This record gives structure tokens, C-alpha cells and sequence, in this order.
């Protein structure tokens, strides 16, 4: 079973003792960091149980990944005060804890226990310290460290025109949890082996983004074209060629795979492996040829090889909707994909996001009326939020929202009567 | 809201610490439960912030175990006792103090002076704390007393409460006038 | 409107999507088509015009495939369904003729259509004969439902138009 | 599931560890082997503590906690106060009466969670006592809990305590058969 | 005993429309608003000074000095006016410690430094300050050296870059909240010294009481003379 | 005003209550009476 709490923190307390050597300015902080991880894991880990949602499953593995995410941001920066060891802290936590979340009520739980534990733990450090939203990139400055939406943004507006031409020309409103997203899919990037599983809405954003940050990363993207007539036979071939690029061409490659395409449960099993490791017939030749091949440019030791640059050299990128009613069982049915890879939920569009798209999607249309007075129901809706005293536009664009929503509930009652989906 | 929340996460000689144990405990349980609802058994400072009390109480109470296993004088939550006590128990064996069958006290501080060369002495600080010294009941010694300066030690700053009384020689290049007027004092409990 | 009117947007409170998005006389082309006179076809006419995405058509009666097929036979429109393989084949003439083509029996529609429907004179209708049927939240996103099974109302009309129009043949 | 002869044999292969540890002992000690004295003290101990893992292994937490507290409220021989059940507690081979776990058995900045490291605690220690007796039998035994609970870790570290097992991993799935285990073995051994 | 009245105010603001001395020969408009928009606050002080204990003269001052910059280019920070009512309050608690300086600082002084850095935005590059130029900083942190602390130039002129902020004012300011965290004995002195800066060396100066008993006091208002222990005002009182 | 707009009731979206309760000159004459030239007043004024 699990350690218990006192297991727990003379195992992380070690670990931490020893990482806080990196800080000496901080080394009264060690015990310290040790009872925050240990006490906002175990709040977690019982607060998000199975029965609420499959996924939310935790384990020391989530204390480890945090403690190993805490020692690769630290060496890569000259120096670190309370307020730096206690942001990092934060940001770790939700990216190993927050971002699988489901209901925006379970992420507020969250980033309340984050704030509650820092001060319970970091007396002395700076609310400034916790101040969201809490990001951070290695695009704007030598290393690793803290950035904001708007520097963000006009980085990304730029890396992102250029995108165009190129490569996407579809526009891309960067609403905040776009930024969210194209920060946490890079995070898993720019690791071995690393596999990101991005649930969520359909036509939500998924795979554009994976896409503009494999495009950062150099990476190459690929993905099996399935039809109508697709058998269980086409798949190895590509899947020959896709680890082909990866081993032997040495190729960085984000294989974003969606779940539409197991046509066949089969299918799941074959990413199911390659999922974790790296990896017949004649093709075993060439197989190890083109690895002595590249290998150049004993047998065995060949095909370990080969097996080993797959692992650090592609990646998977799995897209899935939590109302398919091929999700749930997937799990069960392939425990290495909600088990092995980054969990990251985009989940809905909150109702900033639609605010802003509508605003971005209509920015050249003439919205303006000068003849317009907003009546008290909407100055007051603004208050809680859009200028001073709402404008036409403002008028527009949020009802344009408004009339959105109303089509989800409208769903729901659809369902509730006609039983029509 | 935050005040309280925070505060929780901090919370013939046998028989004096016998008191003091005993006592510390029941203001350890009292205090200890009496936030948890929500949701000075000892003298010190007039003035002094809340944070302060807190972070020395919480410092006395740690005083208090390290003596449970077995002197922060001016730390105690009884100091006059731990006195009149020692008085007995270094009277118990031996047996007016006397500094340097007797006691060791730290935590105390020289108020207006600085102790170099065996003896009192002029200086630009207010207080500078001592690590250590020795007292011993006399009954002998008070005798070239009048070529020494008295000292009175106080409970803390405020100088309200006078534990006791101790002769110290002083550097006789200053004038027994001037050192009168200079009033200088030892607190058995000084804040940091 | 109760949002728009809340607000202090202006709009017409006799507004009629379908007056406002054809000519009274193309409706009238849409009748002689066999559009059944009853509010909810006429709704579905525009839907069937103006789609932005393209449509898949829940027609259980039958009552649309006869409507968009006379409708659209000016443009040559085809009669195609998932089933026999004859059908892929039609769809590449169809992307590089231009013309309308109707499929039927979406409850089966190869995955090797989405980059199609995510996108000249080209155009495709899908089609169900299932009232009852249930498509993933996938195909919902990418297509533009227009809704032909009749409701006790719909019906009422479409009776009492036929009524009238054969009963007082002149003032029709 | 609970089933009489698979209980029995993880207890057998205690009990004859414990009987090896003897044989072990003395084979080194030959100076002046196990007094009679300690032979059935230390024995007799590790019957009862063979039988809280042997048969508890597969049960909760708590559970063998409580399974454990019921042993020593019925043993005979010596047993350590009913303030502590005997689970906390192992047998010296030395004094032969009972001892504390807690008496059982540091990082590089670098290596920190590192995944190879194992800062060793009451799990991991009475674990490796435990596991030994059943690899030194050469029994295929199986670790059960939750992910992340420790199971792939304790297993590669009681290997690592034994320089004489080549151990070879190998995930299994919902299409794992005998030729895939097969052919895994055509690439380490020798027919 | 510090009670005013908004009749007080109201009579204090008359006067600056008024009977304001420093306003009685120019008639332009655009003139006259100069004198009237920085007036207010000193003959606020002429009259509410009469109250206040010694002690609480400067305490008022700085209060009305910090309102008479706000909207104005030297407009003290929130920050910074915040630290010098709450830095360091929490003390007590810091455990970081700046390692860097051990051969300069103490422990609580480098504690207090760590507020410093932590709470203002600029002083964000103070301890990197101290550390490059040492021998300036020298002085300043150390003990029984006669001359009064010295806030070395180089760095009242490095922070004077890196904030948009070349004003004196806020110079003087800043000032404080060093003397706060390292010499408290200077709080005053620096005080004092930025009020006057914003004011005048005079503003803060020391009254006929003809005058106020006879032109300057209605009849409705009476006059108290709260004394401290000891003191007896009834003499004052006979003797007018 | 909002319960009002709800409900389908018509009223001046800029009503002055003052405005509404008393004439302009009635003003004029408040406030050569001493009344404070401030909206909270004059708003005081027509309660009284
Ligand atoms: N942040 C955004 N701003 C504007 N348009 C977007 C945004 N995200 C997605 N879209 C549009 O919606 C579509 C979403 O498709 P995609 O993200 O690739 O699929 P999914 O979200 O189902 O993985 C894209 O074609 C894109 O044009
Ligand atoms: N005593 C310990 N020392 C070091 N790490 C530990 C200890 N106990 C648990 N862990 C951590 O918990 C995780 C357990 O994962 P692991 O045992 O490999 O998977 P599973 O339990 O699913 O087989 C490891 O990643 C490890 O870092």
C-alpha cells in the first residue's frame, strides 16, 4: 500500500535535505518544502477519489516527479529566494495536480489547498510569491522562469504569424487558457519519452496547439490517415515507418493519435506498448539494417539501440472527448495511456474564452452605435467582469455568448425528455 | 481570519521545575485547545506585538521539554522561584549571592555595559548579552564591596521587577559617579 | 430575443428567419418541390440554403431526399449511400464536378470525410432515415442538423395547407 | 482470493528461511555455533512472525495490523507489549528475542528523485526480509496494490540487494500469451 | 483627545478661499489656483498642530504630505509607503538569510534586507548593490564609527535609474525606509526631512493667542487647554 | 430599475428623484439657505 504520512516525509525529507544544498540561503526551508508536498498530496489524493473520476488516482509518483521538477528548475538559476522555491513549488503542484482536473469547482479546491498549505508552511514568504496566474516558460530568456499572459502573448503573436504563412494559416485567439496549454503540452515536449494525453471538447483546440508547439520544438508531426476500409494490417506499416523516422532518421516527431482512430481495440494495444519502452518477419532486417546503417552514419546491442532513440525522440500526443462512449472503458482497456502520459484537461471554453473569440472574431465588423444607452440589467452584468459603462459591442459579443449557453442547457433538457443526444 | 489560523501551527529544584513543567502543560493544553474552538500565566513586556509572544512563548515551552529528559533564567515562567529554589538546593549541600554547590544562568544580558577583562566597562551599546555566568550563597567575600558596583538583575527591560541583586567589580578608570548615573542593569530576559 | 430586448439591441419582434433569408417567390419554387408547407420544413429549407457547415439531414418520412432532389436536380444531384463501394468513387467526381450529392445512411460515414467537411459549386447533404438515432459529439461538431421528423404541429399544417389548397383550389 | 495452500506455502517458505538463517549462521559462527538456548527462542519467534507474513502478506494494512495483535494476544513464547503490534516489530538472529523494526537500517543533490534511489524505512526493510525468503526459494510471488504504491521499486531494490539474480522486466497486456513470454526468453537464455 | 470637527475643516477651507494672506494682491484666476491647491494643506496643518502633542506634529505631516503628492509626479508608491507601516512586522519569522554578506551584515540586518527586496519593487537590486559596492555601503551597516549613516550617493542614484522615477521627493522617501530597516533612530530625521522637502524647511515649525481668542474663534466653539499631568493651564487663562 | 425593466413596466431610464419632487428655483433657494451643494443633500432635501 502507500507509505503513511511519517514514511512519507522521512523519505521526501531526505530527498529535500539534499536538494536544498542548491540553496544554502534557503536551507532552513528543507523540512519545511517536505511537509508542504506531503500534506497537499494527501489533501489531494482524498479530496479526488476513483469513484468521482476515473484518473484521479494519486501515488508517491506525483511526490517524486515534484521533487525531481523542483531540483531541474533550481539548477537553472543563479540563486533562489523564499518567494522563488515557493512559486515553483505552487506551479508544480498544479501541473501534477491540477491540470487532470475535470470541474472548474474541483480546480478552485485546488488552487485554494495550494495558497492554504504555502502559508501554513511559508509563513514568511510573500503572497506576491503566489500571485496567479502562475506560468512559466524557457522561451523568453536564457533558462527556465516565471512569465506573464501579456509578454506571453505578444511572444506567441508573434511566433504565431510567422506559424501562418508556414505551416496553420488558421487563426488562433490566444484566450487564457490557450496560453495555459501551449506551456504544459511544451513541458512534456522537452522530455524522454515524454507523452502528452489532451481530453476534451471536440474542436476545442487539441491538436492545433499540439501542433504550434511541435512546430517550437522542431518537431515533425505525424498522423495515420484511417478510412472507411482501414484494416488492422495498415497500422504496423505505418507504424513501421513512424518509429522508422524516429530510430534510424533520428527525426523529433509528435504523433498526435486521436481516438477516432482505433478503428479496433486492437489497435489501442500496439500504442499501448510503444507508449512506454520504444517498440519481426523479414522486416527485422532492415529493421536493424537501417539502425547499422544510421547506426553508423554486436546484433542485439543494435536493435537496443533503435528501441532507445524512439523513446527520446518521438512523441504521442493522444486527443480524446470525455462524451464518446469510447473514453471510459479506454482506460481499463489500455492502461498505459492515462497511466503514462501527461494528463492535461482542456475541457470547455470558459465563458471568458467565448468572450473574447466572439470579440477577436468580430474586432472588423462595425459593432459601434453611438445612439446607444445600456440599460441597468447590463451595466450591472458588466460589473461582474467590458468598459466602464458597456458598450454596443459589449452589448453583441456577450450575448453572442449568452445565446451559446443556452444551447448547452437546452441539451440537457432535450435529453431529459426526449432522451434525443 | 489569518491571525489565528497561523498562531496554531506554533502551538529542592525538581520541585521548582516540577511547577514549571506542570504549569507550562496546562497553559500548553489551555491555549492549544482555546484557538482550535474558534474555528499571560507569566510576566513579560507591557508593549510586545502579538508575533513576539508568540514566537518566545513557543521558545519557553521547547526551554520547558529540554528540562523534562535532563537555564534559561529570565525564560522560565517562574524565575523569583527557580531562585528562592536554587537557595535551598545550594543551600541543601554547602550552606548572600555571589557571581564569578551554585547555578548557571544564560539568557541574561549587561545593560549599559560590557564585561571585559573580569569587570565592568564602559560602552556605545545599550545591552550586550552574556553567555553564562556563576552565582553562589555566601553567608566572607561583601567586604571589599566598596570598591565594587552593584548591579541589580530585573525580570526583563521594563526594569519593574528585581529578581535579585549582584556585586560586580567595575573599571575603575571611570568615576563611581559616573557609573551611578550611567545605571546599569542586567535583564534576565532580553527580545531579539 | 428576451437576451437582445434585455440588453438594448434592436431587433424585429415579427422576425421570420426564413422571410428574411429568401425571396417569397423561391419559397414558393421550394413548395413546388414537394417542401411540405409547415413551418418547420420551411425553417429547415433556409438551414438547407444558408448551412454554413455542411448538412446530415434526420428525414424518417422520407418527406426531404424527394424535396432537395427535385430542388437540385438543375445542378445534376446524385442519390449516393455509404453502402456499395460505388459510392467513394462518386464522391470524387462530385469534388471535381462540382454538384450536389446527397448520401444516405450516415450512421456509417468514413472518418475520410472530416478534412471535406472542415473544408465550389460543390455540395453534400447526409442523410438518416432514423428518427431515433444517435451520432457522436464528433459528427454533431462538424455538421449542420437540420431536423425533418414531423410533430404533432408540423403535421397539422402540412393537412391543413393540402386541405385548403384542393377544397378552395381558387383563392390557392 | 484466500486459498488454503496458498497461504501456507508463503508461510512454509518463511519458516524455512527462517531455518536457513541458522544453517547460514552457524556456517559462519562455526567459532561456537546457536546455543539450544536461542536454536528455539529465535525459531519459535520466527514461527510466529512467519505466520503474520506468510498468511497476512495478502491482507490490508490495518488488516494484518489487526491480524497481527491477535497473534501476540494468543502466543505463548514471548511476545513484545500489546502497545505495538508484533507487525512493528522483526527477530534478531543475535539476542534471538524480538526487535524493533524501527531499528532498521545519504543522497547526492544530483541523484535526488532519481528513481533507482530508495530512502529505506519500516516498509522497505521488513519488506526485503520478507522477499528474500520467497526469491531464495525461487517462488513467483506477487506484489498487489495501487499504482505507485511501491511495487515495481520494492522488487528491483531486494534484487539489487542479491549481486547473484539477473532480473529481466517485461510489461504484460490485455494480449500478453505465452509466446510473447516466450520469445522474451530466446533473447537472454540458452537452450 | 485628537476629535475635529467637519466644521473645523469647512472653517479652515474658507480661509483658504478668503482670508488667505499669501492670496491677496493677484486676481487671475489661473494664478490664484496655484497658491489655493497647496495651501490647503499647510493651513489644515496651522490649525490642527494646535492639538497635537509634540510627537504626533511630523505623524500628521507625513500623512498630509503623502496626500499632497498623490496625482502628481512625485507620488509616493503604495509599496513603498506600505513598508514603512508594516516592513519587517514579521521579522520574527524569516528564516532565509543572505549568506553573500556575512562578512558585512548581521543576521537581523540582513533579515531586514530581505523585506526590503521582497516588499519594494525598488529596492529589487539593493542586496546586489551592497554586495558590488561594498566599501560605500560600509559605514552605513557598521558599528561605533563616528559620523552620522551615510546612504551612499551611488546608489541613490543606481535606484534613481532603474524606477522611471528621477525625483527628489521620492529620493528622500526612499530614504526613509532604508533608515526604518537599518538605523530607526533616523526615522525621524528623515522624516522631517522629506516633509520639508515637499513643504518647507518651515512648514513644520512652531502662536498669539490674542488673535485666535479674539478674530479667529466663534463664540459657539469653546476652548479647552487638555494638559498633560502635573501641568496646570488654569494660569494661561487668568492671565489673557 | 432593473425589477421595473423586467417586468415590462415603462419609466425614464434617467430619472432624477430630485429632479422629479421639485422645481429648479425650489433649489436655488435650498442651498442660498445653506443647503451643501452635493447630490447626497439635495437628495436629503426632497425627503425633508
Ligand atoms: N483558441 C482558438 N482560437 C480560434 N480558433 C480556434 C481555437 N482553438 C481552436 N480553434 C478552431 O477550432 C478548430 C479546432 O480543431 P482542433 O483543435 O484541431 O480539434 P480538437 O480540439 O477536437 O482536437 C480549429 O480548426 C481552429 O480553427
Ligand atoms: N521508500 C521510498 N524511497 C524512494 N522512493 C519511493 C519510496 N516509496 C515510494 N517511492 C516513490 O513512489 C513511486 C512508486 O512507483 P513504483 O513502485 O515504481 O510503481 P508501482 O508501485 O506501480 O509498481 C516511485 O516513483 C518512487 O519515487
Amino acid at each position: 500500500d502507500f507509505p503513511s504520512t511519517s514514511s512519507l516525509t522521512q523519505i521526501y525529507g531526505t530527498f529535500n535535505r539534499a536538494l536544498m544544498k542548491l540553496l544554502p540561503n534557503l536551507r532552513s526551508f528543507a523540512d519545511n518544502l517536505t511537509d508542504a508536498m506531503v500534506e497537499f498530496y494527501s489533501e489531494s489524493q482524498k479530496r479526488f477519489t476513483p469513484d468521482i473520476q476515473a484518473h484521479y488516482i494519486y501515488s508517491p509518483r506525483e511526490l517524486s516527479r515534484w521533487d525531481r521538477a523542483l531540483l531541474e528548475a533550481i539548477q537553472t538559476m543563479d540563486g533562489c529566494t523564499l518567494e522563488g522555491l515557493v512559486r515553483l513549488w505552487a506551479h508544480e503542484a498544479l501541473r501534477l495536480f491540477q491540470d487532470r482536473l475535470v470541474e472548474t469547482e474541483e480546480k478552485e479546491w485546488t488552487d485554494k489547498k495550494i495558497d492554504e498549505v504555502a502559508l501554513k508552511h511559508f509563513p514568511s514568504v510573500n503572497l506576491d510569491a503566489l500571485k496567479r496566474p502562475i506560468l512559466y516558460s524557457n522561451w523568453l530568456t536564457k533558462d527556465y522562469q516565471p512569465v506573464n499572459r501579456s509578454d506571453l502573448r505578444e511572444y506567441v503573436k508573434a511566433r504565431l504569424k510567422v506559424f501562418y504563412e508556414e505551416e496553420l494559416d488558421v487563426p488562433l485567439v490566444l484566450f487564457n487558457e490557450v496560453l495555459d496549454h501551449i506551456l504544459r503540452i511544451d513541458r512534456v515536449f522537452r522530455q524522454p519519452q515524454g507523452h502528452a494525453l489532451l481530453i476534451g471538447v471536440s474542436g476545442g483546440g487539441k491538436s492545433v496547439l499540439s501542433r504550434f508547439v511541435a512546430w517550437m520544438n522542431g518537431l515533425s508531426i505525424y498522423t495515420i490517415k484511417v478510412n472507411n476500409n482501414y484494416k488492422s494490417s495498415d497500422f504496423d506499416d505505418d507504424l513501421r515507418m513512424l518509429l522508422k523516422r524516429a530510430g534510424c532518421k533520428e527525426e523529433k516527431i509528435c504523433f498526435i493519435f486521436d481516438e477516432s482512430n482505433v478503428l479496433e481495440s486492437s489497435f489501442l494495444e500496439r500504442m499501448n506498448t510503444l507508449l512506454a519502452g520504444g517498440e519481426e518477419g523479414e522486416e527485422f532486417t532492415a529493421l536493424m539494417h537501417a539502425c547499422k546503417e544510421t547506426a553508423q552514419r554486436s546484433e542485439e546491442e543494435l536493435y537496443k539501440y533503435f528501441t532507445s532513440q524512439v523513446r527520446r525522440n518521438l512523441h504521442v500526443v493522444f486527443t480524446m472527448n470525455p462524451a464518446s462512449p469510447d473514453f471510459h472503458n479506454r482506460s481499463a482497456t489500455s492502461p498505459a495511456l492515462f497511466n503514462r502520459c501527461v494528463l492535461d484537461w482542456f475541457g470547455e471554453w470558459s465563458p471568458e474564452a467565448l468572450f473574447q473569440v466572439g470579440s477577436e472574431f468580430t474586432r472588423n465588423l462595425d459593432l459601434e452605435n453611438p445612439q446607444y444607452i445600456a440599460p441597468p440589467v447590463f451595466i450591472q452584468e458588466a460589473e461582474i467582469m467590458m468598459a466602464i459603462p458597456p458598450s454596443h459591442r459589449d452589448a453583441v459579443v456577450s450575448s453572442l455568448v449568452y445565446i451559446h449557453q443556452t444551447i448547452g442547457e437546452a441539451n440537457i433538457r432535450l435529453l431529459k425528455r426526449q432522451g434525443r443526444q | 481570519s489569518s491571525s489565528s489560523e497561523d498562531k496554531g501551527k506554533a502551538k529542592p529544584l525538581f520541585r521548582c521545575f516540577e511547577r514549571e513543567i506542570s504549569t507550562g502543560g496546562k497553559l500548553v493544553k489551555k491555549i492549544t485547545n482555546d484557538l482550535a474552538n474558534l474555528l499571560k500565566w507569566y510576566s513579560v513586556p507591557e508593549t510586545i506585538s502579538l508575533s513576539v509572544w508568540i514566537s518566545d512563548f513557543s521558545k519557553r515551552m521547547q526551554q520547558l521539554s529540554e528540562i523534562s529528559e535532563s537555564v534559561w533564567l529570565g525564560g522560565l515562567l517562574n524565575p523569583e522561584a527557580y531562585i528562592t529554589a536554587t537557595r535551598q538546593s545550594a543551600s541543601q549541600l554547602n550552606g548572600r549571592l555571589h557571581a564569578s554547590a551554585s547555578f548557571n544562568v544564560k539568557g541574561m544580558a549587561l545593560e549599559g555595559a560590557v564585561w571585559n577583562n573580569d569587570q565592568l566597562t564602559p560602552t556605545d551599546i545599550l545591552s550586550t548579552p552574556i553567555s553564562i555566568a556563576t552565582l553562589t550563597w555566601k553567608d566572607p567575600i561583601f567586604n571589599n564591596s566598596s570598591s565594587k558596583l552593584s548591579v541589580p538583575v530585573y525580570l526583563n527591560e521594563t526594569r519593574s521587577e528585581l529578581l535579585f541583586s549582584i556585586d560586580l567589580p567595575y573599571d575603575q578608570s571611570t568615576s563611581k559617579q559616573n557609573w551611578y548615573q550611567r545605571s546599569v542593569s542586567i535583564s534576565s530576559w532580553k527580545s531579539d | 430575443m428576451i437576451r437582445l430586448d434585455s440588453v438594448g439591441i434592436k431587433f424585429k419582434s415579427d422576425l421570420s428567419v426564413p422571410s428574411f433569408l429568401s425571396k417569397p417567390e423561391e419559397r414558393l419554387n421550394w413548395h413546388a418541390n414537394s417542401l411540405p408547407s409547415d413551418e418547420l420544413c420551411i425553417e429547415n429549407a433556409i438551414m438547407l440554403k444558408r448551412f454554413n457547415r455542411y448538412p446530415l439531414v434526420i428525414d424518417p418520412s422520407g418527406q426531404a431526399m424527394e424535396f432537395l432532389m427535385n430542388q437540385y436536380a438543375d445542378k445534376k444531384i446524385t442519390k449516393t449511400s455509404f453502402l456499395d463501394s460505388s459510392f467513394m468513387k462518386n464522391l470524387e467526381s462530385a469534388l471535381r464536378f462540382g454538384c450536389p450529392l446527397l448520401v444516405q445512411d450516415v450512421e456509417n460515414i468514413d472518418p475520410v470525410l472530416n478534412p471535406v467537411l472542415n473544408k465550389p459549386s460543390f455540395m453534400i447533404f447526409l442523410f438518416t432515415r432514423d428518427p431515433t438515432a444517435h451520432f457522436t459529439p464528433d459528427l454533431c461538431s462538424r455538421v449542420t442538423f437540420v431536423n425533418f421528423t414531423v410533430t404533432p404541429s408540423s403535421l397539422q399544417s402540412q393537412c391543413l395547407h393540402e386541405a385548403l389548397k384542393t377544397e378552395r383550389p381558387d383563392t390557392h | 482470493d484466500f486459498t488454503r495452500l496458498r497461504v501456507l506455502n508463503s508461510f512454509f517458505s518463511l519458516m524455512n528461511r527462517s531455518i536457513v538463517n541458522v544453517i547460514e549462521y552457524n556456517q559462519l559462527h562455526s567459532d561456537f555455533p546457536m546455543s539450544p538456548e536461542n536454536q528455539s527462542n529465535y525459531i519459535t519467534n520466527r514461527l510466529l512472525y512467519s505466520l503474520m507474513w506468510g498468511l497476512g502478506g495478502s491482507m490490508g494494512l490495518v488488516e494484518r495490523e489487526n491480524f497481527s495483535k491477535f497473534i501476540q494476544t494468543i502466543a505463548i513464547t514471548p511476545v513484545p507489549a500489546n502497545t505495538i503490534p508484533l507487525l512493528d516489530y522483526s527477530v534478531s538472529i543475535d539476542d534471538a528475542n524480538w526487535s524493533l523494526w524501527k531499528n532498521k537500517v545519504e543522497v547526492e543533490t544530483h541523484k535526488v528523485a532519481s528513481p533507482d534511489v530508495v530512502i529505506p524505512t519500516v516498509d522497505t526493510t521488513r519488506h526485503v526480509d520478507v522477499l528474500h525468503a520467497w526469491l531464495s526459494e525461487h517462488r513467483p510471488l506477487i506484489l498487489c496494490g495501487p499504482p505507485g504504491s511501491g511495487k515495481t521499486m520494492t522488487l528491483t531494490s531486494t534484487l539489487r540487494a542479491f549481486p547473484d539474480f539477473e532480473v529481466v522486466s517485461l510489461n504484460f497486456s490485455s494480449a500478453t500469451t505465452p509466446e510473447l513470454l516466450l520469445k522474451t526468453f530466446d533473447h537472454h537464455c540458452e537452450y | 483627545l485628537y476629535q475635529f470637527s467637519l466644521r473645523a475643516f469647512l472653517d479652515i477651507f474658507y480661509n483658504l478661499l478668503n482670508n488667505n494672506p499669501n492670496l491677496v494682491d493677484k486676481k487671475d484666476p489661473n494664478e490664484r489656483l496655484v497658491y489655493l491647491s497647496k495651501d490647503i494643506f499647510s493651513m489644515t496643518f496651522n490649525r490642527v498642530t494646535r492639538t497635537l502633542l509634540n510627537d504626533d506634529k511630523l505623524t500628521f505631516a507625513l500623512q498630509l504630505t503623502i496626500i499632497s503628492v498623490k496625482g502628481t509626479s512625485n507620488e509616493i508608491e503604495e509599496s513603498e509607503w506600505d513598508f514603512l507601516l508594516k516592513g519587517g512586522d514579521n521579522l520574527t519569522s524569516i528564516k532565509e538569510t543572505i549568506p553573500q554578506l556575512d562578512s558585512l551584515l548581521s543576521t537581523t540586518q540582513q533579515k531586514w534586507l530581505i523585506c526590503l527586496r521582497q516588499q519594494v519593487p525598488s529596492f529589487s537590486k539593493l542586496v546586489d548593490h551592497i554586495q558590488q559596492n561594498s566599501s560605500d555601503w560600509k559605514q552605513f551597516f557598521g558599528k561605533d564609527q563616528v559620523g552620522e549613516p551615510i546612504i551612499p550617493e551611488s546608489w541613490i542614484v543606481a535606484q534613481a535609474q532603474l524606477s522611471n522615477q528621477q525625483s527628489t521627493i521620492v529620493s528622500n522617501f526612499r530614504k526613509i525606509l532604508l533608515m526604518k530597516a537599518f538605523h530607526s533612530d533616523r526615522v525621524l530625521q528623515y522624516s522631517h526631512s522629506f516633509v520639508c522637502s515637499v513643504f518647507g524647511e518651515d512648514f513644520l515649525n512652531t502662536l498669539d493667542m490674542a488673535n485666535i481668542v479674539e478674530k479667529e474663534v466663534k463664540s459657539s466653539s469653546p476652548l479647552l487647554l487638555c494638559s498633560v499631568p502635573g501641568y496646570d493651564a488654569s494660569s494661561k487663562v487668568d492671565d489673557l
